[PDB]
């Protein structure tokens, strides 16, 4: 809560929301500290800083129901049924009730999340936790024996806004999810106090959010290309101070010309000129 | 060199593919309009969801996925590095529909003559399509899904993307394209016409039955029953009514277009039509020869050998609901 | 069971559910299709006690299927015990032959998501024995791996199949007609402008204006959802269930709770509902709120 | 048993009946194409019985195409014995080896919903076997896991093949026109205009106006269901199953039951078919009820 | 074997079968291309016998390619016993062997619906010795499932190679690589303008004007088909062999015969044709039936 | 090595300052660039000591899986044992040596995909994510008493080339965890004169065939399209075969215009045999 450059407030509504919802997304571009505010945000829901109760992951187009939950894989001797990490973990949590766990899940937009979820698509929300609402999974092979969300899981999704699929949209399983936006924060004063007090000039970093706001809107500007989802996240500064190299506009030169160009390219594809322009209003 | 604004085309082309707002782009040229109704068509599909065509897929993955080949796994012995060759339903948006529509997509920015906005717009909806493949499109890909399994909506923008690929020429560079000049052809012109009317009497002449009505010459001949020499004759449009028959002819000519001599070579093969076609009901017979101008629309009757035909025009861009009601202002006075 | 426990917490009216019980009885095979959020998961467990008329989970068996669902999986395949593979009978031939010892009792299978996997794979052979005219020994037929024709797997009469089936996707349909035969398809409304609704929101301390202001406002919105059928259909609709729970506290339904609700779930909905529309999606939001 | 027997409740006229064992006795592989709903599974069984001349089933052997058959499953293939593989004889050849054990009473093979699967690959080395002139031992050919030792499979004479494949899904439809050749198809009708499906309905205390009406609300939706074939061909149209069952128990046939009908399936079916405008949809569906 | 019993009953005309004949001799790899129902397999049993010149089956040998067939069944590979692995001489192998013995002796292999598996995953190897150049031991290879290098097998010189592909698919728009050069393509007609055709026709009780009639039909009707490329290719036209089966009780050929043909085989694999513009169905059936 | 190499000596700079601190990098530039020599002088001068053993480096294909790469099962004699791939059995040898940099070398990336190849590893070679705390169960490790982290002296480089207009945009997965950086062919520079004066090349033989392909180099990087910045003709094939004994000369070039630029500019154009003759004959005088 005091190095994080995000608002109380959004953590504040998010930990109500997550605690009566259990379910939540974390959607806003890359580096904006959607994994450090998870993991931070872990910590304080368990109050303490244990790591084996908080699992991540980072989810892939090729990830799939054999991997998460249940699937059938080779021992040494041949093949078995063998059971993901999901429904290990579910077990985990299961033998300690009192205790909150866990379960972060990066990159959720590339894959097809009903696809890897099946039948916990149903299950995972809140209500619906308990043997009440078990069910028998697809490998299991007596419908006896059946997979329920235990009432501590709490499941956190972070997801890249800057790469829309018009493949498949699921609005059901928007259900499931309270959907919180993330700004980049550049505006925050928490972000500017951790440069203020990495001897940054007043004029550099205040300079540095002017310039970086005016490329945010000009991005926000067509909403239908792009978004808010779009603009540029933070997190690049954050890194790569802590060696003892004091701010200075040298720095920030090697990161403009080191990062943002090729994300600029991405983003004002074939337009080189504005390239040029906003790369080059941001040196001055 | 005189024309029809080019909105008013599209109008044509929906009733000829048989299924908005065009007053916001400001481009009058085709491609403009077309591409908008693309690149918004895309983006419409997107929020109900584009198809998902389950593809049977057969591979070596190290386990069991669906149904398992035995016989494949045996024969390469994929038991003992733990594989098998398994049989299951991978589900994509790699159908052949939504790979053309990606494929057509890449000509349209390619297009040099084009708005900048259409092209900024279409590029980011190729990047949106990861997991589809790029195409090399010709007329066979569409031939093989003239089944139309796919819904409604999809058989429309794939008819564009059938009328933007035919209609496309390179143009200054090799990887640029340039539209074609479609209105200045009369034949793909004209067809559209014909087409047109077709698809639309059934719309809105309810009352009447509209049908494509094949003729045979009344001739006998001792050489041949066949009669192949002879022109084959295919009307290109009866509307028939209990009350009166009609047969219509209609082409699109460039000289009509001008307000001096007529261009009705086309009345010689309505006689004929009529002569050939015998109703069985003898409530009447009547023809009709409708055209394409652009300033104003003229009706004239005829009593010509015992028929009562009719030549007449409409006046192409005026606007599309009076050229509507002018369309349902002419058959109501000779389907009479 | 009794009928009474159910319709105590349940916002669909007794109509529908007369309806369903009606089909059910005769059909034997029914899908449930609506918008997310109106407890079709809710009902399913409910419904089975009604038509047994006995609490009785051990003769119910709930599902939701998935793309990687199999006829492998579900009814009859070849899956590894260890060394040796084995047949194995799937879950819903496990079913059926529990509900074949007891024929008076009725046994019922609710499958969850059912639109998703590829049916006419799933259930291949059952496909047509499903059907309430074709159950019995009579129709008998052998499955693809069955060693002989004699070996033969028949569906019970007794047998109840209850299907749940969203209809925001419309890329996933159930566009198979054959099979759309066998299924009567019972429609279901979010019923915001019911009674049982109201009297559980005013049951929890809230204001009679509010809630009635509450069901006036979605009614709108819904029939303005309605109305673009080319673009939304009825089955886009929103639910009831983002107003249902989260009171459990005991908190009051003040318009805060709404404002909290709206902002965090309903107001990205509308944006991606209204892509194109930004002023489209700051008038219905505003409205609700003003 | 005779044709009296299974003509008495069928609402198929005689003639198409005559036209099968006409185009059966000559082809001895043919196919009912036809929507559901039309007693395609209903007929197929009573045929059997015909061409044997008695009602017996072992003469019969019938199967369903479930997408996931395959050439181990009706012929030939390699199965999971306790320990080791062994080579299982599939259904067909199965049934062919007891079909030559006299070649004087006929044995029949029937597959429903046949367009599903793929059948090239299914039948494999049978598609060229199975035709009327190429039997006997003249047309012997080996297996693909045939031992070494020579031994061959080959259709006997007596055998017929009947395939029922639904028009309704226009993706699953035969495409392998080198197969189309040696089946022959038989188009089926909805069977609306019949007096025996009229009587039918008579005899079960039905009304002749209320009769007469219904027969022609339904010619009226065909017609205009038949006129397309951009999305809906002709092959679309409404059987008449949902009309036949549900009506032992002595519940008459009226406006209430049709209304029943109306709204709980084919009213859902009619915004599937079109699913361009209700008012389309909103018409037909009062159509009915007026 | 005389060629006045083989040659009078087909229909094809003496030049092609010379042809054939011809290039068969000089390159023993070659493909009959036509679409079902022209013979392609009734001829290529009858050439068999013409080349040897007597009436022997084991100097001759049958089969047809599926997508199952492979090469550790057609040439070599292993066979699961009990538990262990024996490895089994395929068929091409055993049928050369049988041509080693015999050089003299002319061998025939016969191939159908060659096209539905890839020879390379069957020949593989093989696809190398089969070319009629590299023939004989100096050729000769050791097979990739030979226990030591000096087993070797070589295709021998007299072993002809005859496949039997369709032009009735979209797929074969994309003609496998591996037969183009290894094959030498024959394309067969539909042969319908033939005297033997009619010939056959009169002989059995037929009017030779409404024979005539016919004739000028289906090479109308085929035109038509061939003058498209994008869907309806030439080698999609309509085979001879509809019009074959059917008279072996003596029934004379007629308008009533036609009829059942038409309606039952041509009208629906017309709709399959022509589903874009149903009106041409109604076109050309109605043509048909005059 | 540094004077040895014909790139600019700031982008050799610039490279060590990206790695030390992202861990994550590719170098995407025309075939004929050295990139492998690029990277494995690279990957010494990195470590500073010359040795091979701390390098590794791999090809990757489309077949290339997570079995080859990271772990598989493979028979023995009778039965299947676990087999520890490439990657999992490098880093563990590194995570001995926690202070000495060891490198990885993936060429031909793009080919392959990288999701299924790595897999779970896919987030742990993402330098925030490194070391112990970020231990992962493997897909194929039964037990959870072991796990599978890569240790962060792990620095991983891989070798993309820009050739193929066949190539659509890059995949995501590699964007978000790679720092891209743009290779020049380096005709301009004057290490590659100094290694052709070295050899005893006239001086204007060496300015006029650095003008001459650098007048070819902005023609073919002039299209828009079709070929872009990353075709152009890459400096590897001037290298090979005149310190291997044979001097510099006209008649040396005309052999190496025909052996790959001529072939080479077919490929690219396809189109006007003209033009590539007018090409080709611009090239040799
Ligand atoms: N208390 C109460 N809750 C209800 C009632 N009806 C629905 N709900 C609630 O709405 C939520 C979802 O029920 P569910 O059947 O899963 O809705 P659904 O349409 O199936 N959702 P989905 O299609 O996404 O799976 C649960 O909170 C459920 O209890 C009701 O009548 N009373
Ligand atoms: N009594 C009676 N019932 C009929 C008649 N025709 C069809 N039916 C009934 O309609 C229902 C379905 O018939 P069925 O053969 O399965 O049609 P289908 O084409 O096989 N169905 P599908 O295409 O969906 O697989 C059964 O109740 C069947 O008995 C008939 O002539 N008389
Ligand atoms: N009497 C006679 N019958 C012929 C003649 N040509 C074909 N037929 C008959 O046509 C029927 C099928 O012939 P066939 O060779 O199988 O055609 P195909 O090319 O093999 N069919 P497909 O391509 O579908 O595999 C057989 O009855 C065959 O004898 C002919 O010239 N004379
Ligand atoms: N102190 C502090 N560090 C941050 C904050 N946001 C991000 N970081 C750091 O930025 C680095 C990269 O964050 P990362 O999760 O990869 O970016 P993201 O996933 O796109 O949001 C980590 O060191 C983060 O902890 C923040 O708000 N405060
Ligand atoms: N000696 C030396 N050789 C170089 C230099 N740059 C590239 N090369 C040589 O060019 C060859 C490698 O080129 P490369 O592009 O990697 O081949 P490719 O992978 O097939 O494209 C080797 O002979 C390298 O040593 C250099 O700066 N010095
Ligand atoms: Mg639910
Ligand atoms: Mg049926
Ligand atoms: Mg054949």
């Amino acid at each position: 809560l005091n190095d994080l450059f995000i608002p109380e407030t959004t953590i504040e509504t998010i930990l109500k929301r997550l605690t009566i919802k259990k379910n939540i997304i974390l959607q806003g571009p890359p580096g904006v500290g959607k994994t450090f505010v998870a993991r931070r945000l872990a910590y304080l829901l368990t109050g303490e800083k244990a790591p084996q109760r908080v699992n991540m992951v980072q989810f892939h187009q090729s990830y799939s129901y054999e991997d998460f939950i249940q699937g059938y894989r080779p021992n040494g001797v041949g093949f078995r049924r063998k059971d993901g990490i999901f429904y290990n973990f579910c077990q985990q949590a299961k033998e300690q009730p009192e205790k909150k766990y866990i379960f972060i899940i990066d990159e959720i937009n590339r894959a097809n999340l009903s696809k890897v979820f099946g039948e916990v698509m149903m299950l995972m929300e809140h209500d619906k936790r308990g043997e009440n609402w078990s069910v028998p999974l697809t490998y299991s092979e007596n419908d006896e024996e059946r997979f329920y969300v235990p009432e501590n899981v709490y499941i956190i999704g972070l997801m890249n806004t800057a790469d829309r699929s018009l493949a498949v949209v699921d609005y059901a399983l928007r259900r499931r999810f309270s959907f919180i936006d993330i700004e980049p924060g550049f505006d925050t004063p928490q972000f500017r106090n951790f440069l203020l007090n990495k001897k940054a000039e007043p004029s550099f970093v205040e300079s540095l959010c002017q310039k970086m706001n005016e490329l945010n809107q000009e991005i926000s500007k067509e909403a239908t290309i792009l978004g808010k989802g779009f603009r540029i996240g933070h997190s690049y500064f954050c890194c790569g101070l802590e060696d003892g190299t004091s701010p200075d506009t040298q720095w920030l030169n090697e990161i403009v010309m080191t990062d943002i160009a090729p994300l600029l390219e991405e983003y004002f594809f074939d337009d080189p000129y504005k390239q040029q322009k906003w790369t080059n209003k941001l040196l001055g | 060199q005189p024309v029809i604004p080019v909105r008013n085309i599209y109008y044509m082309l929906t009733y000829a593919w048989g299924y908005a707002n065009l007053e916001a782009i400001p481009g009058n040229n085709l491609l403009d309009i077309l591409g908008y109704v693309l690149n918004k068509g895309v983006l419409q599909l997107s929020r109900r969801g584009l198809e998902l065509d389950y593809n049977p897929n057969t591979e070596i993955i190290p386990g069991i996925k669906g149904r398992i080949e035995f016989a494949k796994t045996i024969r390469g012995f994929h038991l003992n590095h733990g594989k098998t060759v398994s049989t299951f339903d991978m589900l994509n948006e790699d159908t052949l529909a939504n790979r053309i529509i990606k494929s057509t997509l890449a000509i349209l920015i390619k297009h040099e003559k084009l708005n900048s906005t259409i092209r900024d717009e279409a590029r980011s909806l190729y990047r949106k399509l990861p997991g589809i493949s790029t195409l090399h499109l010709t007329p066979q890909h569409f031939s093989y899904l003239n089944g139309g399994k796919n819904t409604r909506y999809y058989k429309f923008v794939i008819s564009v993307c059938k009328f933007i690929v035919n209609n496309s020429i390179p143009g200054q560079n090799k990887g640029h394209y340039r539209f074609y000049d479609f209105e200045r052809n009369e034949k793909e012109m004209s067809l559209l016409y014909q087409k047109f009317l077709y698809e639309f009497c059934r719309r809105e002449l309810t009352s009447a039955n509209t049908t494509r009505s094949y003729l045979k010459w009344d001739a006998s001949s001792i050489s041949d029953q066949s009669l192949n020499l002879l022109p084959r004759m295919e009307t290109d449009i009866t509307i028939r009514s209990s009350e009166k028959i009609l047969i219509v002819d209609a082409k699109y000519y460039k000289s009509i277009f001008s307000r001096e001599k007529f261009h009705s070579q086309n009345l010689y093969q309505l006689m004929n039509y009529l002569w050939s076609l015998k109703p069985e009901n003898g409530e009447n017979i009547g023809g009709l020869l409708i055209y394409p101008h652009v300033d104003t629309a003229v009706k004239h009757r005829y009593k010509i050998n015992g028929f009562d035909i009719g030549l007449c025009t409409v006046n192409l861009g005026q606007e599309w609901p009076c050229i509507h009601q002018e369309l349902l202002d002419i058959f109501d006075e000779y389907l009479k």
